[PDB]
This record gives structure tokens, C-alpha cells and sequence, in this order.
């Protein structure tokens, strides 16, 4: 019927009528502020805090837990649902990490959609405006369908890392934001196919299947070790801290900034490609938004943990170390592209500079924070004996 | 310095009095008994990126609540 | 120069390829199947348009709450017994929709195939979805309705009532811990297909014959998403259904599975339906037989059969003990309502007419209970009266069942009356029915949750309430009262008086 | 003096962490206290309510001490006790595969956790461990799992059946 | 109060009652589709076509209106509303076109709030990604700053160019596309000028005053012509379709295509520029999507209207032929350029060759749309003779 069967409380006279009926004159609390007892990072209490805070049902036995006694089902064996014994950190409170950029899931959602709309809207006007003409054939069949190809399934690779953080973290605020850190570099190596499934509709013999690029990936010379690492930060750790700091806080800092930066994003526009330029801009994006959660986590809010700075810097430290190496190890088989490079594309000057630039950036925001002690001759020197 | 910086509005808008020149027919191709000051000032500092970001804001709520509850 | 671009099955289509093989690329959690490493996902999805689908329905949702509804002053014109009934509703799904994103976090681990962790991969973020919209669910009622409290802090203050552990086994624990593939069946093969799914849409129901509209906005919108899970779920049994465990293991798991999740739902869904609501939608008994007897048992199960999929042997138990469950369960819930985050009432006598109308015998036994507490005063805070003590004078022990968390009244249930009590070194277990009872005598050391009654053992009711926060924001009234009316609310006070201190029931058995 | 959270029983523990001053120490009441308060065979449920929370304030003290005491490589690999962790899980995981029964399994996998759970074994190992043995467990216990009857079965774990009630 | 004292109809038990009695069982009319009568461009009639078509008042006198009658109140003189007197082009309707991207105000903004909110975050990106240091000082402090700042004026005038065809246009797909074809272009202009207040922030020394770019724009000599054709085109064209014609359809399509995508994006990034290329990048997107537009109005329903096809191609080829030249002339002029690059940035050889990119696809796109019958070496060769 044109009214429908179903009646409503709200317009339905006679239930609404009962219903308003039974309402006390004034609200029976005026503390209208859900989630009033979470402590602000800032002046005033957030959306974002509100909505994300203390939604995780941890007992006191586990740093910042408001909840009580055992979980009521656990393994074989008698492994908590969430324990201390997940990773080697620890604090006075796992509640005590804050998104910098606030994000909850709707603003999440909204922004990269927003970048998604516009990305088809850019290779529209792209296709349309005909650039693909002043591009080198040889830096697009070779450099970007192989090399910038395979890269794709390092970010793979990185993204499949969180997968036991966002199993094992000890608290709302950190798995979200260790969820969204994943959740976009899977974006980026998404991102990278659809550059070259692109290609493939307007380069009349540009194949996208993901053979060539995977087999450089698996057997090449160029990122051996740089899989080495990955596999290794993927499938050999299973403290959800370590996987997180080591994967943003060195390994990706270091390698992932050169590549993506000091290489792809460095020469690109030597070859015509304002193509690649226009993704690697998103993971730059991606990266730095990254960055300043990574910091909040691991030194604002443990390494500077007003109970265990100390014991925390020492253990990453010690991880810093431990990765520091086969990520110097990536960096170096890495160095191997530029032989490949046409003649007079860089230098040895040039690239040797782009590597300082890395160094120094990752000395800046992430060693000197925990104090670990970083020369950065030494770790340029043993990457450039890879040229 | 590399700490995250941008640049809003008002802080172009603060140019855009400038964008007009003086030429020769610089002038309305309308009939008009007066004349507008051409140093005349706009109270709302907008550009239009912003313009379209606080209406398409608007336009959420509105069409959210038509196709949404209002018809449900 | 035509205009093109690129969409996500044409990016998909090569996402199966994305994983390599290598040493150590396995799972990092325990598990007795093995997920083929070919298995495909059924929708063709990447980060960029999963984003986009779920941000088009954000706008809806979030402009109908900020706009039209708050014009419609929607947060306050709803039945006061259903402005205390989301508190729960909302908040206990809101860590199921929580526990769910670890869970399939644990599940995009298991996976091998690339097509199989995407899948579960696009839960993990719906799941943060609908914890994040549950959440907003109480935020908007604590901002705009007719009592914040409860709403403004369930996530504490729930910790305080025994319903809430039972919901953290089923929502909580249930979804992570124990095998990657027997949690797979408590959250999505069982919680989501069986409950979950239909269920969102219940609720729905029940809010806008209640004048809550703001609800239907929100979980119509979280129900959109959940087709996806359904499929994950769906996947999961045929990526084991080759594996020689799989003929072993699968259907002791699933069962398990099945009775651990019904335990819960079919008293406390039909309980907070019913009991907390003043316009009802239809009958509880008559709802779970066609969710859990028909549409699932019957129709999802049997599709699944030529996996090795058969129905739960527990299943008619399950028939059996649930007719009166949730009727069982209010009393114990009203009985003990100080302990909760949420203030509940007794069934007025339209109410009554309709449940002895729908349930012959109701009037009887329940319907008289309530009428003599109503008489003592149970109501009111000068009575000096709590239904609690009703149960101690007429010696009727509450237990809480070891492995569920759901307290039960054997004395004088109308639905499962069973009893057992264990003592294993130096400790007694009591058990409500016999596959929880199984589930201990196999696993012990798989539930070791202590209740209420041995955690609040020798205290003093009003302190354990102060403790853990119970108070308004005058510091002096309840958050949990006996009645919905505005006036004559309990304060800390009210309970001191009463003067009663919590006993282990369990050691009467000395 | 009683609460909760807080209460007398805990401020108790508390002081007695507050004076362990070495690893080895420290170490060793944790073990200790793993043996008489956790799991069910735990020496006695005295501690049933505080248990979960004093043990993880004795973590934080066995884990202090343990960064300051041990070196880099040792911090990685080696045991609070000096063991070498993947000697004690690839050793442990050999008892398990040759476990006869589920009974023999479940001893294993719990007393794994009682002794190794960290800051005692790295949680890289640990983990590693947690996932051999409750795979193997499971594959043991969920193997005919509804055949032996109830009677039977509170037998073979050896419970004391203190009351039964059943009208059906 | 808590219920507030105003009563709804739609929630008062009383009002609510009422309203509900006096309901009829079913709509008085099953045709619940408004603009029903419109005639569909595509197999369905679109959102788009249903809000927008014939919202202008016309009468029959303008072809295809559906009103009848004169104005109610006229210019003094008797100049009307809107009348077939304010452009030489005839139509049988001119509520034909469409714009194939379908835009009315709410897809527009949406879509530019989009690359607005992302402007945000990719600048800030950027800036901490400390990419600027890669940057050629000369190129920022020179190309930028004064030659592709003194490019907004270029676009800051095209954009007013639009202002009386938002006023004479009509009918209104015609006047909404117009609207939204010179925003875009006010748009590329701020975006130019935000891009030198981004650098005045992270580039100690950058001064985003508009003086020097302007000096350039009014005084200079690379951009003299370019700026004579653009106060041409803007105050000296009164009839409405003439000036949005010549400005997509020659002006903005050879002269503007070439310093946009031949100049500015194919070299800024030799220099290290990765920043110019992202609002360029917007700039090509908008131009891609008014030439979807202009094709439509221009080509699709005038110069093949079944009754006028002869007599518009006629007239637009006159205006091609009419703003050809200043557009060459501004090419010429900005050859100019070339001579202030750092040796060997670029030859004369890349710089005919892009040239004659622009010029084909001119004639691709545009001028053999109308007949106009097109030399590529003659326009070629006649801009090449600026080259210092
Ligand atoms: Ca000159
Ligand atoms: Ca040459
Ligand atoms: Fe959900
Ligand atoms: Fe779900």
C-alpha cells in the first residue's frame, strides 16, 4: 500500500503517542559525552577517540585494561586470546597510542576513495590527452612492466606482514592504525598492476600478466635480497611489534624510500613517464602518513614510556640491528639496476648523494630516537659496493 | 625543515585582487548608469577548491538524509 | 586517444598471482586443516573501490543521523525501554564486530591462496567498519538521548554485570582463540550465517516499532557488508574440504561451534527482544525456529553437505532447551539488575496478556514472580527489596556455567533444570548442559573464567558497583535501575542499605 | 584492603618484585609462580583472582633485568635461564610428536607454557613453539571427540563428580 | 525543553493523524517520473537531464522553448531576457546538448572537493618528504615563479572570457556547461598561484607576491601576443558562443595546449619538478573534460544541426580563420622562451616536433570538425619564426 504495512514508533500516532507518553521530562543524566573518561591527547576529547578507545575488552593483567579476570575461552594449551607474551615491549599502557591523523574508519574510507575517483579521472584525461607518446619505449617495457613491476610484490610482501599484528596487537588505537599501515601498502602494489594494465590498453603489445615482473621478483638478481628480507620480516617474526617497527622503522625507510624516491621517482621524468610519477606520488602519500603513526607508537609512546624507555630502546635497538644488515643486504643487489640504466642516465655522484639523502632521513626520524648510534659512511660505503 | 606544511584559501585569495590588469577595453559589455569601484572588496576569502569542498559537504547531509531515512 | 582507465576485477585478475612460494610461507597459527592454496574469493575487489563502496554508504548513513534525524529529534522520541535496551545491543556487538577483526586477521594469516587473505582481508577493514558504527550507535544516543548513561560508557561499566562475559565468549574469545578453522565456524559459519545476518535486520525491526530510528540507519548499512562474510565463511570449508582432516575434524568443530554459539543467543536475543521492548514484532520462539531450524539448519547446512558438512548433532538439544531460555534468563537478569548498565522493567499487563498469549504457562510462573516482587516493593528504593534475596529466601542458587558464562537457576528453570558439579584439584566447576560439560572434561584448561560470584565473593554489593564505576555523574545515583520511570532512581545509597554481600553458591557442595 | 583492582593481596607482590635485583632471581620465582598459580594444575587457586595481574607485574621486572643483563645476540636467542631457545622448542616439539596419546600431549603443551612462556623464551620462539604443539594437540584431542561417554570421560580426567542432576 | 516546543506534522500523534485521513489510497497519477516529457539523450532519461533541461523559461521563439509570450520586463530599448540576437549561431533547439560527463552542481563539486582535499594531503606529503631539495633553483626561482606564474593571468583572463555567455547563454545545459568550463579555468589559476605560496613556505626566499609574474604578463614579451589574443577574446567578443567557440576551439587548444603539456610538463621534470607536473596534471584533466563538452555544443549539435549544419560550420570556420592568427602570433611570441633555458635543455627539433603534436591534434579534434581546412606545416613554420 502506498502507506506500507509496517507501522512506526516515530510516525505511527497511536504508538508514538505511547511512546512520548512514557518520556521523563529531561534527560536522567546530563553527561552526554560518550567515552567522558578517556584521557585526551589533546585540548578536547576527539571523534576519532571516543569511537576507538577502550573497545578492545582487556583485563588489568594486560597494560591498560579496564576489564577483569581471564578470557573465558582460550587455545590448546592455554594461550590467551590477547597476552603479554605476543611481543617483547612493554608499557604502562597499551591504550596510550594516538593516530596523529586521527583516523578512524569513515575518514579512512573517504580519503582513499577520494584518491581512487580522481586516479580514474587522471588516466582518463591521460589517455585522452595523448602523453603516452613522449615516453621512452625502452624505460616502459623494461624498467616499468619489469622492475617497477616486480617492486609490487615487495609491497606485497610488507602488506602480508601485518597479518598477525592485526591478529596479536594489544589495543583498539594500535590495530587500527597497524591495520590501515597494511591495508595501504597492499593500495600501493594494487596501484602498481593497474599502471600497467593501463599501459596495456593504450601500448598495442604491452603484456599486464604479472609473469615477467614475478619471475624477476622470484629468481631476478636486482631484488634477491630485497625478497630475502621480506620473506624473512613476513614469515620469521612473530612478535607483532618487531614486524611493525622493523618493516617501517628500517627496512621500508631505507629501501622502500630509495627505490620508490631515489630511483622511480628520480628518474621517471628523464624518460618521458609522468605515468609512475602520479602513483609513486600516493605511496610518498601513504608513507609519510605512515610515519607519523609508526613514531607515535614506538617513540612518544614507547620509547618514551615513563616505566620502560629504557628496556624498550634497548629492544629496538637490537631489532634495528638485526634488520639493519639484509636491508643493507637489499640495498646493495638494488644497486645492480643502475648497470642496466642507458648510458649517461646518472652517475656514481648522483646516486651516491640520493643514498645519503635515505640515510640521513632515517637517521633523522627514526635511529636517533631510540639513541641508536647509525654511521652513515659505513652503511652508504657497504651499499655502494654493489654498482 | 620538512615538517608537513599546505596552503589554504585565504592564503591565495589574499593574491586574487591582483589577477585583474588594466587594458585598453577593460570594461562591462553591459549598459550601466554607474560605476563600480574597481578596487571594491569581497567579504569571503574563497577559491574555487573550497567553494565546491563546503557546498559538496552540505550535499552529503542533504541527499544523505532523502535517499536515506527520510525515505525509509 | 580515447578516454580510458582501469577498474578493480581488471587489477584482480592478477591478485591470485601477487603470493610466491618460499620456505617458511605459512601459517603462524595452530591448526589441523590445511586451506588449498588455489582457493578463490568471490568478489574482485582492491583497496581503492572497496574504499569507495563503503564511503558512498557512509554519506547516507552519517548524513540522515546529522541531519533529518536530529531535525526529527529521532535520539529522544523512542521508548524509554528501548533507549536502555541499544545500550546493550549496541555495545555487546560492538566487540563481536571488534573480536571479528582479529579474528579474520588470524584468517587472512591461515590463508594461503592470495584470492582467499583478500577475502578475509576485506573483513578485517568491515569489521573495524562496524565496530566503529556500533560505536557511533551509543555515541549518538548518549548525545542526544534520554539517558547517556550506559551509553556513555558501556565499555567499562559493562564489566560490572555476568551477561556481559557470556557475550565476550561467543563475540570475544570465540572468534580468536583455538583453531584458525573452528573460529572460522564460530564467527562466520555459525555467528554470522546463523545469527548475525538475520539478526541486524531483527534488531532493526524491533527499533522502529519502538520509535528508534536511528538504529535502522546504522545496521541496515553494517547489514550491506555482510553478504562478503558470508562468502568468507563459505570458502573457508571448501578450502579444507580436501583434506583428509577435514573428514575428521570438520563437523566436531562445527558442532561445537553451533551449541557454543546458541548457548548464548537463543536466551539473551529473545531475552532483550522481548523484555526490552514495548512494541513487539513477533514472538522469539517462533523467529528461532525459522533462523536456526530452517534458513540455517536446514538450507545453509545443506548446501554445505557436499563438503562432508552435516547437521549439528546437538541440534535438537538445542531445540529443546531453548523454548523457555529467554524467559528463564530476564528473571535472573532483573533478579541482579544492580549489576548492570542499564535500567530494565517489569512486563506491564498488555505485555503480560501477549506473552501468556504466545507462551501458554507463562502467567503461572513468571507472570506471578514478577507481580510479587512488584508487591514487595522491587521498585521501589525504600523497599529495601532486590529480587535477589527472593531467590535466597525461597533457596533457588544461581550458577554461572563454567564454560558459556550463563547464569542459570536449575531450582526453578522452566527449560533445562541439569546440574553438574566437578571438583578437579582444588577447584569446583559447575555446568549447565552436557556439551559444555564435555567441551571442560576435554579442554580445562581452555576455560578457566572466573564468575562473578568468586570474583565478588564476601563483598559488599554497593562497593563492588563504586568501584567499577556503576554512578551517574552525581556521583550518587545508579546507572542501573528496576523500573525506566524518572523519578525514584536507586543511589549507591539504596543498595548499602540493603547490606548484601555475594557468596560462591558452588560452596554450599562442602 | 579489599578491591578489585586493588587490593591488599596485590600490594603485597608488589613489594616482593620491587626486591628481586638480578635476572637469575627473578627468573626463577616467575617459573615458580607459574607452577603453584597458573593453569589447572596449578599447586592451589589461593591466588585465582590476582594471579593474571601479579604474574605480568613479575614479567615486567624478569624482562627489565634480562635486557640489562644479556647481550644482543643472547637477548634473541637464549632463555632468561641461559638456554638456548631453539634446543628447548625444536627438543619440545620432538616429545610432542611422539606423544602416544592426547593425554600425554596436553602435559607437554602446558608445561611448555608454565616453564617458556616469556620474558623466559623469546617470544619468536615461544610462538613458533605455541604453534607446533597446539597443532598437534588438537589433531590428538578433536580426533573421535564425542566417543568416549561422559561417565567415562570425567574418569579419565580424573574429577571428582561432587553432584549430578538430570530429569530427562 | 527536551521535545521542543515546535509539533511536526510528520511525528505529532494529533497532526500526523489528520494528515494521514485525508491521504488518497493510491497516487492520483502512476507517472512518478519528473521531466518525463524530456527527450533522452541516451537510452534512459539521466538525473542529470531530469534537473536540468528546460529550467530556462524560454518561449517558442527561442528555438525550442516550450513557453509562450514575451518577456515580462525588457532592457530600456527593448533589448529581451534572452533573445536569438546575442549569437550568429542558429539552431532548431537550443536545449539539444549535453554534456557527455552529465554534471550538474552536486557531481561538480563532489568531484573538485576530491582533488581539493587530496591537493591538501599530497602537499603536505611532499613537504615532508623533503622532495624540493632535488629541485633546480633556476628552474623554481625562474620558470616557475615568473614564466608559469604569469600563466595564471593567461587562464585568469580565459575564465572571464565566460562571463556574458553566463549570461546571454541560451538554455541551460548550455549555460551550466559554460559556468562549469570557466570555473575550471579560475580554478587552474588559483592553483598556479597555490603552488607559489607553497614554495614561499618551503623555500626560504620564494616570494609568492603576484608583482614580478604579472610585470611579466603585462610587460613582458614571451607572453605580449598571448596576452593581446586573451583581452581580445574576453572584452572585444560580445556574442557568447563566438567567445567560448575560439576560446576551447582555437585559442586554449593550440596556444594553451602547448605551454601546458609542451612546455611546462615535458620539461619541468628535467629539472627535478615533480611539484608543477601534479597541478598540471589537473589542468589536462579539466581541459580533457570541457573538449568532451565543446565537441557536443559545437560539433554534435550545431555544425550537424539537420537545419543549420551549413550555415554554423560556415560561421565557425570565419571564426576559426578570425583567431587563428593572434593564436599563432602568441605562440611565436612565447618561442621566446627557449632562449632563456640553460643550454641544452631542449633543441630546435623537440620543439617543432611537440609542436606539431598540438597542431595535430588540433586539426584532429577541431578543425576538421567544421571543414576548416588546415595547413600543419604553414601554422608550424609561421610560429617557428619566434624562435630567437
Ligand atoms: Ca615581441
Ligand atoms: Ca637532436
Ligand atoms: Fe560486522
Ligand atoms: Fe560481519
Amino acid at each position: 500500500s502506498m502507506l506500507g504495512e509496517r507501522r512506526r514508533g516515530l510516525t505511527d500516532p497511536e504508538m508514538a503517542a505511547v511512546i512520548l507518553k512514557a518520556l521523563p521530562e529531561a534527560p536522567l543524566d546530563g553527561n552526554n559525552k560518550m567515552g567522558y573518561f578517556v584521557t585526551p591527547r589533546w585540548k578536547r576529547l576527539t571523534e576519532y577517540e571516543a569511537l576507538t578507545v577502550y573497545a578492545q575488552p582487556n583485563a588489568d593483567w594486560i597494560a591498560g585494561g579496564l576489564d577483569w579476570g581471564d578470557w573465558t575461552q582460550k587455545f590448546h594449551g592455554g594461550r590467551p586470546s590477547w597476552g603479554n607474551e605476543t611481543t617483547e615491549l612493554r608499557t604502562v599502557d597499551w591504550f596510550k597510542h594516538r593516530d596523529p591523523l586521527r583516523r578512524w574508519h569513515a575518514p579512512y574510507v573517504k580519503d582513499k576513495a577520494e584518491e581512487w575517483r580522481y586516479t580514474d579521472r587522471f588516466l582518463q584525461g591521460y589517455s585522452a590527452d595523448g602523453q603516452i607518446r613522449a615516453m621512452n619505449p625502452t624505460w616502459r617495457d623494461e624498467f616499468i612492466n619489469r622492475y617497477w613491476g616486480a617492486f609490487l610484490f615487495n609491497e606485497y610482501g610488507l602488506f602480508n606482514a601485518h597479518s598477525q599484528g592485526a591478529r596479536e596487537a594489544l589495543s583498539d588505537v594500535t590495530r587500527v592504525s597497524l591495520a590501515f599501515w597494511g591495508f595501504d601498502k597492499i593500495d600501493i602494489a594494487q596501484m602498481i598492476q593497474l599502471e600497467r594494465g593501463f599501459l596495456a590498453k593504450i601500448v598495442p603489445g604491452f603484456d599486464e600478466s604479472t609473469a615477467v615482473p614475478k619471475a624477476e621478483w622470484t629468481n631476478g638478481e636486482v631484488y634477491k635480497s630485497a625478497r630475502l628480507a621480506v620473506e624473512g620480516l613476513w614469515q620469521e617474526v612473530f612478535d607483532w611489534n618487531e614486524s611493525a617497527f622493523s618493516v617501517h622503522a628500517v627496512y621500508d625507510a631505507l629501501f622502500g624510500q630509495f627505490v620508490r624516491r631515489e630511483f622511480f621517482q628520480r628518474l621517471a621524468p628523464r624518460f618521458g613517464d609522468n605515468l609512475t610519477p602520479f602513483f609513486i606520488n600516493q605511496a610518498q602519500t601513504y608513507f609519510q602518513i605512515a610515519k607519523q603513526g609508526v613514531q607515535d607508537l614506538y617513540y612518544n609512546c614507547l620509547g618514551d614510556d615513563p616505566e620502560f624507555s629504557d628496556y624498550n630502546r634497548t629492544v629496538m635497538r637490537n631489532w634495528t640491528g638485526k634488520w639493519l644488515e639484509p636491508t643493507i643486504a637489499a640495498l646493495r643487489d638494488f644497486m645492480g639496476l643502475f648497470a642496466k640504466l642507458p648510458a649517461g642516465t646518472t652517475d656514481k655522484e648522483e646516486i651516491t648523494a640520493s643514498l645519503y639523502r635515505v640515510v640521513d632521513d632515517w637517521i633523522e626520524d627514526y635511529a636517533s630516537r631510540i639513541d641508536f648510534k647509525a654511521d652513515r659512511d659505513q652503511i652508504v660505503k657497504a651499499v655502494l659496493a654493489g654498482l | 625543515n620538512r615538517a608537513p606544511t599546505s596552503v589554504n584559501a585565504q592564503e591565495v585569495h589574499r593574491w586574487l585582487q591582483s589577477f585583474n590588469w588594466d587594458f585598453k577595453n577593460n570594461r562591462t559589455k553591459y549598459a550601466t548608469k554607474y560605476k563600480m569601484a574597481n578596487e571594491t572588496k569581497e567579504q569571503f576569502k574563497l577559491i574555487a577548491k573550497e567553494y565546491a569542498r563546503m557546498e559538496a559537504v552540505k550535499d552529503e547531509r542533504q541527499f544523505g538524509s532523502l535517499q536515506d531515512a527520510l525515505t525509509r | 586517444r580515447a578516454p580510458t582507465s582501469v577498474n578493480a576485477q581488471e587489477v584482480h585478475r592478477w591478485l591470485q598471482s601477487f603470493n610466491w612460494d618460499f620456505k617458511n610461507n605459512r601459517t603462524k597459527y595452530a591448526t589441523k586443516y590445511k586451506m588449498a592454496n588455489e582457493t578463490k574469493e568471490q568478489f574482485k575487489l582492491i583497496a581503492k573501490e572497496y574504499a569507495r563502496m563503503e564511503a558512498v554508504k557512509d554519506e547516507r548513513q552519517f548524513g540522515s543521523l546529522q541531519d533529518a534525524l536530529t531535525r526529527l529529534n529521532a535520539g529522544v522520541r523512542v521508548h524509554p525501554k528501548w533507549n536502555e535496551t541499544m545500550k546493550v545491543v549496541s555495545n555487546f556487538l560492538e566487540v563481536g564486530e571488534y573480536n571479528a577483526i582479529a579474528a579474520t586477521g588470524m584468517l587472512w594469516d591461515s590463508a594461503q591462496a592470495a584470492e582467499q587473505k583478500n577475502g578475509y582481508l576485506a573483513q578485517v577493514l568491515d569489521e573495524i567498519r562496524h565496530t566503529h558504527q556500533c560505536a557511533y550507535v551509543n555515541y549518538y544516543f548518549a548525545k542526544n538521548g534520554q539517558d547517556p548513561a550506559g551509553h556513555n560508557d558501556a565499555r567499562r561499566t559493562r564489566t560490572i554485570g555476568p551477561l556481559w562475559k557470556g557475550m565476550k565468549r561467543v563475540f570475544s574469545d570465540g572468534f580468536i582463540s583455538g583453531d584458525a578453522v573452528e573460529c572460522s565456524l564460530n564467527l562466520q559459519l555459525v555467528g554470522e550465517a546463523c545469527f548475525t545476518n538475520p539478526l541486524i535486520v531483527a534488531v532493526t525491526e524491533w527499533a522502529a516499532a519502538n520509535g528508534d530510528e536511528i538504529t535502522p540507519t546504522v545496521f541496515l548499512s553494517i547489514e550491506t557488508d555482510e553478504l562478503r562474510h558470508m562468502a568468507n565463511g563459505y570458502q573457508t570449508v571448501v578450502s579444507i574440504a580436501n583434506d583428509p582432516a577435514s573428514a575428521k575434524y570438520l563437523n566436531t568443530d562445527l558442532n561445537n561451534a553451533f551449541w557454543t554459539q546458541q548457548k548464548y543467543f537463543t536466551p539473551v536475543l529473545g531475552m532483550l527482544f522481548e523484555y526490552g521492548s514495548k512494541f513487539k514484532v513477533e514472538p522469539w520462539v517462533k523467529t528461532w525456529d525459522r533462523w536456526v531450524y530452517e534458513d540455517w539448519g536446514g538450507i545453509w547446512i545443506g548446501r554445505l553437505g557436499k563438503y562432508g558438512v552435516e547437521s549439528p548433532r546437538s541440534l535438537k538439544d538445542a531445540k529443546q532447551d531453548a523454548y523457555w531460555a529467554h524467559h528463564d534468563l530476564y528473571l535472573l537478569a532483573y533478579a541482579l539488575w544492580p549489576t548492570g548498565f542499564f535500567r530494565l522493567a517489569l512486563p506491564d499487563q498488555e505485555e503480560m496478556e501477549w506473552f501468556e498469549a504466545n507462551y501458554p504457562g507463562w502467567y503461572d510462573h513468571y507472570g506471578k514472580i514478577y507481580e510479587e516482587w512488584r508487591a514487595r516493593g522491587c521498585e521501589d528504593p525504600s523497599s529495601g527489596f532486590i529480587p535477589l534475596m527472593w531467590f535466597i529466601e525461597n533457596n533457588h542458587p544461581i550458577y554461572i556455567d563454567r564454560v558459556s558464562q550463563v547464569p542459570f537457576c536449575p531450582s526453578l528453570a522452566k527449560g533445562a533444570s541439569t546440574l553438574r558439579v566437578h571438583e578437579y584439584n582444588g577447584e569446583m566447576h559447575t555446568f549447565s548442559d552436557q556439551w559444555g560439560e564435555r567441551m571442560w572434561l576435554a579442554e580445562p584448561e581452555r576455560y578457566e573464567c572466573q564468575n562473578i560470584f568468586e570474583q565478588y565473593e564476601g563483598r559488599e554489593l554497593s562497593e563492588v558497583i563504586a568501584e567499577l564505576h556503576g554512578l551517574r555523574s552525581d556521583g550518587k545515583t545508579l546507572i542501573a535501575q528496576p523500573h525506566v520511570r524518572g523519578d525514584k532512581l536507586w543511589t549507591l545509597d539504596d543498595i548499602k542499605r540493603l547490606n548484601c554481600v555475594f557468596k560462591n553458591p558452588v560452596k554450599a557442595f562442602n | 584492603k579489599l578491591g578489585i583492582h586493588s587490593n591488599d593481596t596485590r600490594d603485597a607482590w608488589v613489594n616482593k618484585i620491587a626486591q628481586l635485583n638480578t635476572l637469575e632471581k627473578a627468573a626463577e620465582m616467575l617459573k615458580q609462580f607459574r607452577m603453584d598459580h597458573t593453569t589447572p594444575f596449578r599447586n592451589s587457586y589461593e591466588l585465582d583472582n590476582d594471579y593474571l595481574w601479579i604474574e605480568a607485574k613479575l614479567e615486567e621486572k624478569v624482562a627489565v633485568l634480562k635486557a640489562r643483563a644479556f647481550n644482543e645476540v643472547d637477548f634473541r636467542h637464549k632463555t632468561a635461564f641461559g638456554e638456548d631457545a631453539k634446543s628447548v622448542l625444536d627438543g619440545t616439539v620432538a616429545k610432542m610428536n611422539a606423544a602416544k596419546d592426547k593425554w600425554e600431549a596436553e602435559k607437554i603443551h602446558i608445561g611448555f607454557r608454565q616453564a617458556y612462556k616469556p620474558p623466559i623464551m623469546p617470544v619468536n620462539y615461544f610462538l613458533d613453539g605455541e604453534r607446533q604443539l597446539g597443532t598437534r594437540l588438537m589433531e590428538l584431542r578433536n580426533l573421535n571427540y564425542y566417543d568416549t561417554p561422559l561417565e567415562e570421560l570425567r574418569k579419565q580426567r580424573g574429577v571428582r563428580v561432587v553432584h549430578l542432576q538430570s530429569p530427562h
